[PDB]
């Protein structure tokens, strides 16, 4: 069963510089690239984390793009 | 080592590029007319130019719900060329999922027939009063278009359904590959037989006409008529398809199949491909070379894809491999503590690179547990877990060996039990 559908695991949860999360379990090592924001915490709080921050699930820089039209 | 330079990062890029290149050719035989490149490309900009109209805007979501037909090729164009994406909505499904569709995917504009009709922002195409508009509008100059913006939402079965959204880019990415590989001239004829609502219908619809080939639509229903379709493919001399395995085998079983002699390609995707059907079809129409292609919505449409019967390939046998990576995609095999397996030992595929989706519209934290961190590629990159067991052959060919869960296919319709 994959690590990340274990609802007994423990987990972390990790931003990229693109402002994009990903859940992520707290015994694999942090790829580069990402940052720890919350955890360790059970999978639920973890999410809960993320369906409450990533809240706009364009790339930083497209919406960057995007701001600047105006 | 796929790494490959893109001529094109967007589709509307490509759509433009043959539209200049191939006008006085014929795009489409459809409804039982023919219309050139410059026509369909005519009507795909009044579109464009009316949902502006409407408030359409680059960045947009446009839920399109028309029956296969040269109108809803146009609407694809169209909404593309506003710069939005599209939301294919399949006409037959009952209106309670549709509805839930357009509202996950806050698409505000829903592009329709009257014959479809019975939502916010509702374009009834054929209605009097909006032919008249479109015959007055000048075609819309293609928006401009960043390639991380989305081309289409496509929604799959979930474990109330998900809504894959996929970028310019990937898509861009995968529908060059194609032609890098099979190569389409103009001669070509490509079936459009695929429902709208399944991402194999992006390839039918926008790879033969990134390229000056024709597309031959089917009659509405007629991808469940297998004499129908064989009917069709010699009226057109049709020479390259889609089957999913299923309905191939369904295919091979009507008597005029035989008949296809046109055909020089066919792709199948969506199941696992047993040889003793692969060893029929080389005996039904020996002239057509068959490809193995797999991948999920989340990776733009196929990642893989595997040569099975045509000259120059090996015998087949079971399991028919999935193959080697597409352009710019990367292929994992992990065990369960996220560590590569050494060839030939079992695990679950997970796939990086320039492919995979933005992720599911609305559903950040669906999205962040199946496009995870990847510990391999660039630093911040992104891999998606597919929940497929593989392995890797000797020679580094794929073998897809089931699934990690209970997930299942109809007639290659992903459906969560
Ligand atoms: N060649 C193949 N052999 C075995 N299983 C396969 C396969 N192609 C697809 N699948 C199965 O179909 C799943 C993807 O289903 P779907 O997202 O509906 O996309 C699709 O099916 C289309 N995007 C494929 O073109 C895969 O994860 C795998 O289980």
């Amino acid at each position: 069963t994959n690590p990340f559908d274990d609802d007994e695991g423990v987990f972390l949860v990790l931003v990229n510089d693109e402002d994009q999360y990903s859940l992520w379990p707290e015994f694999a090592e942090v790829p580069q690239g990402w940052r720890t924001v919350f955890g360790p915490t059970s999978r639920a709080a973890a999410l809960d984390y993320i369906n409450t921050h990533w809240t706009d699930l364009r790339p930083r820089s497209l919406r960057e793009a995007m701001e600047a039209h105006s | 080592a796929t790494r490959h330079p893109l001529a094109e990062h967007t589709l509307t890029a490509l759509v433009d590029a043959a539209a200049h290149t191939h006008a006085d050719r014929v795009a489409l035989i459809a409804d039982g007319i023919r219309l050139t490149y410059r026509e369909v490309h005519d009507r795909a900009g009044r579109l464009a130019a009316l949902l502006a109209e409407r408030g359409v805007a680059p960045g947009d979501v446009v839920a399109v719900a028309l029956p296969r037909s040269a109108d809803l090729v146009i609407a694809l164009l169209g909404v593309l060329r506003a710069g939005a994406a599209y939301l294919p909505l399949d006409v037959d499904h009952p209106p309670a999922r549709l509805a839930a569709m357009v509202e996950r995917a806050r698409a505000g504009t829903v592009v329709t027939c009257q014959g479809a009709l019975p939502l916010p922002g509702t374009v009834v195409v054929d209605d009097a009063a909006t032919r008249d508009r479109l015959a007055g509008l000048e075609p819309l100059p293609t928006r401009d278009v960043h390639p991380d913006q989305l081309a289409y939402t496509i929604f799959t079965s979930g474990s109330e359904p998900k809504g894959v959204g996929v970028a310019h880019r990937a898509i861009a990415n995968r529908l060059q590959w194609m032609q890098h590989t099979y190569r389409l001239t103009p001669e070509d004829r490509v079936a459009q037989k695929t429902p709208v609502g399944f991402d194999v219908s992006v390839w039918e619809f926008f790879w033969p006409l990134i390229t000056g080939a024709t597309l031959v639509v089917a009659r509405p229903g007629g991808h469940r008529d297998p004499a129908y379709l064989a009917a069709l493919f010699a009226e057109h001399k049709v020479t390259v398809c889609h089957f999913v395995p299923s309905l191939l085998r369904v295919f091979l079983n009507e008597p005029t199949a035989r008949r296809a002699t046109a055909l020089r390609q066919v792709i199948v995707s969506g199941e696992a491909l047993d040889a003793d059907l692969a060893r029929a079809w080389a005996r039904t129409l020996p002239q057509a070379r068959l490809d193995n292609l797999y991948g999920p919505t989340e990776a733009a449409v196929d990642v893989t894809s595997h040569p099975v019967c045509g000259a120059g390939t090996e015998p087949v046998r079971d399991p028919v491999p999935i193959g080697r990576p597409v352009w710019n995609t990367e292929l994992y095999v992990l065990d369960s503590s996220l560590r590569p397996l050494p060839t030939g030992a079992v695990g679950e595929l997970y796939l990086g690179g320039v492919q995979l989706a933005r992720g599911y519209v609305g559903r950040p934290g669906m999205t962040a547990s199946r496009f995870v961190a990847n510990p391999f590629g660039p630093p911040g990159s992104r891999l998606y877990r597919t929940g497929d067991l593989v392995r890797r052959r000797a020679d580094g060919a794929v073998e897809y060996l089931g699934r990690v869960d209970d997930q299942v296919k109809i007639n290659g319709v992903r459906v969560e039990p």
